[PDB]
């Protein structure tokens, strides 16, 4: 059965995804996209007592401006969540919100808390990537400076797996396809939670579908796109690369003896964790060391996994950790079944836990039993989880 | 003194610190040329014999500290046969080598502009003082060459490929400021305190409050690199 | 005795505290500061392999510039500790770093890693207080602005607890006095690790004191001091408000199992943890609540409680929490005997795991049994750690 201190997911929910260029969200602030949609999810689990929320975890990445000073209790206090919860605000890059569900659940473990907050948000309208960022000089006497600019590890990565123009280029079309679809299909309309946004004129109206699905995309379209990295040979270009996005996740978190209580049926269960290094250079390969690792946490072997979410940073990166893996030639049967983040954007704070989140209702609707979310992480990390419906 | 010539001379000071000066007497600035290497060759082998020296401080008597040679003797050196002037860089880089092995602390007082061979002297020794007016820099490229004294040996192993790289491929000047950020020097000062700055970093090397030895250390050795981190910051460099 | 997912704190270490304003840490970034504190405590550590160190989670509030970009993987980089490590930087704004702890103790609890190293830094003279803070407008329909103003916040609570102009400045001189007194009897040398830094001058040499500490404020020096907060009224100063420093701190954490193999004596074992929320307006409270669910986790009474560790973010909020914890009488007997932050600064992120390192070395100096360690934090939350000397 489940054990008293299991750590289980109530619910998922996230924000409908947004072009930070122009977008949806344009005229939304961190801290408010993160608030409403805390509201919102806590509103369809009425069962669940916001004064008992021991803790909200948020992941956020450039943590400054909107995003500054804990942006998890800013958020929180403009929720129905009580002053008396807690809230703290995680960065491991890409994989911040992971991390958040990592802490909750490790907190949850150990009796320290038993209903949680997860998720995290990046406007990278407002707040984009490379604001406020200083090299550090010093760091050229560790490893190498152009280990700091994601796309050219993606080169680098892909280069060393031999990852055609064509390949990145087609992973890149089924991600838009399936986005697309997946979209048309309902698939997403459970975890997307409606919100206020303004169009091209700046009418206000609901949104409740990802912007940055573009379905026109075609090996031609692609084709015809200039590398974004590397002029003389590279191979990756914007459109085979994560966008730039608006966007925040939320999960609420709490141990299976509450669940039980409250009589609410789990979403899943968290099965195993784990985190790794790997060479800044080759950041996009992170995932298969913390998959392997999580795996071994959890007794299974990548065969007993029925669907996998890999954050997609560049088809570059994806393609070779699937290969890696063992599982690319499963790829179309379990992974990234709605899309990835060059279709749905990769809006840092926010993916660990929106790419687990979508595993989980991917899981429900296929009737997945294990799955497992992983991504990479800048300058040379790896996380994932390994997740049992049940 | 210790050693007296008509470029470099050896002075000892206080506590058995002694002072190395370049002051080419007759010109208006001191360069690597014949005479000043031969005079470096005299006054390193004056100090590795003198056992009572405890700590050396390299200086300049200029308004400049040392930059490079005149443009003649490039010309004349370059017509020489690869194997003689491969042979006489040995022989220069073998002062510079031993200066840099003496077992005792050693500091330059950067109070001018320092060029070229005037910085890879400046690299040689343990910790670099620098006039917060002052400019170094390893302009080299601009001949189509590049360091031949240490330069490519030592500055990335001091500042790290990327920044050693930026130095030598386009050969600017650095700023005080900028050389700090980059760990090229150990310390701005005023003018008027160089000498000071100096005297009293090089006690606290002899006090072993500093560890002169440790700091030395990363130019007598590999980059600390993965295998892959070069080739992503060689490669990018390249490209 | 000690079971085998206990977690044990190997070792503390802590930079010397620099004044922000011109003071001796002022041309060194937070990364290497960072860095060099970890590559130092890992050397006195030779037993502790850095390759085993599964994940480096450090405290940092300030997250741009120097500070960006998770700088618990940009320090780690710069360490003996491998690519293969993991690291992540955590924010609960002054409580930062003793989160990282609580983080890195939930994984070794629950099998997710068997040594880590946590700690965290803050340049405020690179990074300020106040740089890059942008106040959200929609706040204000929640709770007011000013509690973003820890100054204010202090003399709302003072005032309600009635704490006199007279009694902040006394605690003041006290800080000072003891933190001398402390420096000049050695009882920092354990725990401070020598650090390269500059003079008046620039010149260079080595620093193993705090330059912070001020042996010559006197009530009559104190006096002399006009409100910083409020003109017409305050009682709350400059000279009775934490100091705007730079500094980083550090530990080693393992289970107990490890350090039973490896044969290391234990500086002490974690026996519970918790944080809380309180208003925003009264942060400075947020001890009291924390300090109490800790308490209860441990299954201790304040009464079992041989030392004390409250960090000193104003004069106005450690006394009122002092007085409601029931230990004020107390004080000179157990609460923060070698000084406070009024004297050694409030390093955002490195304050949580610094105050509670000196809470260890005092238990050992006094042969204390069990030690508290809690703090305010800004927005209105309170976190608090029990530790047991066995
Ligand atoms: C570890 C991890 O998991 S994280 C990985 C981190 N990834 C990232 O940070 C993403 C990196 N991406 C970037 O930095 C930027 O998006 C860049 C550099 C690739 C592109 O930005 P810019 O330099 O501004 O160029 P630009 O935005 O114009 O490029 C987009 C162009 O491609 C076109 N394009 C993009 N995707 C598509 C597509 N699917 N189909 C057709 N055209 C497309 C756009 O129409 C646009 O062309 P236009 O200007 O004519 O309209
Ligand atoms: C929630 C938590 O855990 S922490 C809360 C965070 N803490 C804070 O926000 C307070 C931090 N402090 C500050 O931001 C600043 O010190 C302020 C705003 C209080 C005052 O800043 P300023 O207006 O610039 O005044 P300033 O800092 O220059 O100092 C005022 C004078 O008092 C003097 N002074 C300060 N402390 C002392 C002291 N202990 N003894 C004697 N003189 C003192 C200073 O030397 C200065 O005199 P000087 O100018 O001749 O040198
Ligand atoms: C950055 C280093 C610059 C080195 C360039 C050398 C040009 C400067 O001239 C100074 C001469 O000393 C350099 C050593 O010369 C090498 C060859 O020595 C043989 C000279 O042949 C003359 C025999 O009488
Ligand atoms: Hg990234
Ligand atoms: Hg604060």
């Amino acid at each position: 059965s489940l054990n008293p201190r299991d750590v289980v997911i109530v619910d998922f929910g996230r924000t409908p995804m947004g072009r930070s260029k122009g977008g949806m969200h344009r005229n939304t602030r961190a801290e408010d996209m993160s608030a409403h949609l805390i509201s919102k999810v806590l509103e369809r689990n009425s069962k669940v007592d916001p004064g008992e929320v021991e803790d909200v975890i948020w992941g956020c990445v450039n943590q400054t401006l909107e995003q500054g000073w804990n942006i998890a209790r800013m958020a929180s206090l403009m929720t129905q969540i009580p002053h008396t919860s807690a809230a703290q605000t995680v960065s491991r890059l890409c994989g911040s919100s992971m991390s958040a569900l990592h802490t909750a659940a490790q907190a949850i473990m150990t009796g320290n808390g038993d209903v949680f907050v997860v998720g995290g948000v990046e406007h990278m309208g407002h707040v984009s990537m490379m604001h406020g960022v200083d090299p550090n000089p010093h760091m050229s006497l560790y490893a190498a400076k152009a280990s700091g600019m994601m796309g050219l590890t993606a080169e680098m990565l892909g280069k060393m797996h031999g990852i055609s123009r064509e390949q990145q280029d087609a992973f890149a079309v089924r991600s838009h396809q399936l986005a697309h679809k997946a979209t048309v299909e309902g698939k997403f309309k459970d975890e997307i939670i409606p919100m206020q946004g303004y169009d091209e004129n700046g009418f206000l109206k609901i949104f409740d579908y990802d912007e940055t699905i573009r379905p026109d995309t075609t090996l031609e379209s692609l084709a015809a796109l200039k590398p974004a990295f590397n002029p003389k040979g590279g191979t990756v270009t914007a459109g085979t690369s994560s966008q730039i996005t608006d966007g925040a996740s939320c999960m609420i978190v709490m141990s299976a003896q509450r669940a039980k209580d409250l009589g609410l049926e789990p979403l899943a269960v968290i099965r195993s964790m784990a985190v790794a290094g790997v060479d800044p250079a080759i950041m996009g390969y992170g995932p298969v060391p913390a998959t392997q690792k999580a795996l071994k946490r959890a007794g299974l072997n990548m065969a007993d996994i029925d669907f996998i979410e890999l954050n997609e940073a560049f088809a570059a990166q994806a393609l070779p950790v699937l290969k890696d893996l063992k599982v690319l030639d499963k790829m179309n049967e379990k992974v990234n079944l709605h899309g990835g983040a060059i279709a749905l954007g990769h809006p840092f704070g926010c993916s660990g836990a929106r790419i687990s989140g979508t595993l989980l209702n991917v899981m429900k609707q296929n009737g997945g039993t294990f799955g497992l979310s992983t991504m990479c992480i800048g300058l040379g990390q790896g996380i994932a989880t390994v997740f049992e419906r049940v | 003194m210790i050693y007296e010539g008509k470029a470099i001379t050896v002075t000892a000071l206080e506590s058995g610190i002694v002072e190395l000066k370049f002051d080419l007497k007759g010109e208006s600035v001191n360069k690597f040329n014949r005479l000043t290497l031969n005079e470096l060759r005299q006054a390193v082998d004056a100090i590795k014999a003198d056992a009572s020296v405890k700590g050396v401080i390299v200086s300049s008597g200029k308004d400049v500290f040392i930059v490079g040679a005149d443009i003649t003797e490039f010309v004349e050196n370059f017509k020489l046969p690869d194997a003689e002037l491969i042979a006489g860089n040995l022989e220069a880089n073998k002062i510079f080598s031993d200066f840099e092995d003496l077992n005792v602390p050693t500091v330059a007082a950067i109070n001018g502009i320092a060029l070229g061979g005037g910085l890879e002297m400046c690299l040689a020794a343990d910790f670099r003082v620098m006039a917060d007016s002052a400019k170094i820099g390893l302009p080299e490229v601009k001949l189509g060459i590049y360091p031949g004294f240490g330069g490519t040996v030592r500055l990335p192993r001091l500042i790290g490929v990327d920044n050693a790289v930026e130095w030598i491929a386009s050969g600017k000047e650095n700023r005080a400021e900028d050389a700090l950020k980059v760990s090229a020097v150990d310390a701005v000062v005023t003018a008027d305190k160089l000498g000071a700055a100096a005297l009293d970093l090089i006690k606290r090397a002899i006090s072993g409050e500093l560890d002169y030895k440790a700091k030395r250390q990363p130019k007598l050795e590999k980059l600390k690199l993965n295998a892959i981190e070069q080739m992503m910051a060689f490669e990018t460099a390249k490209g």
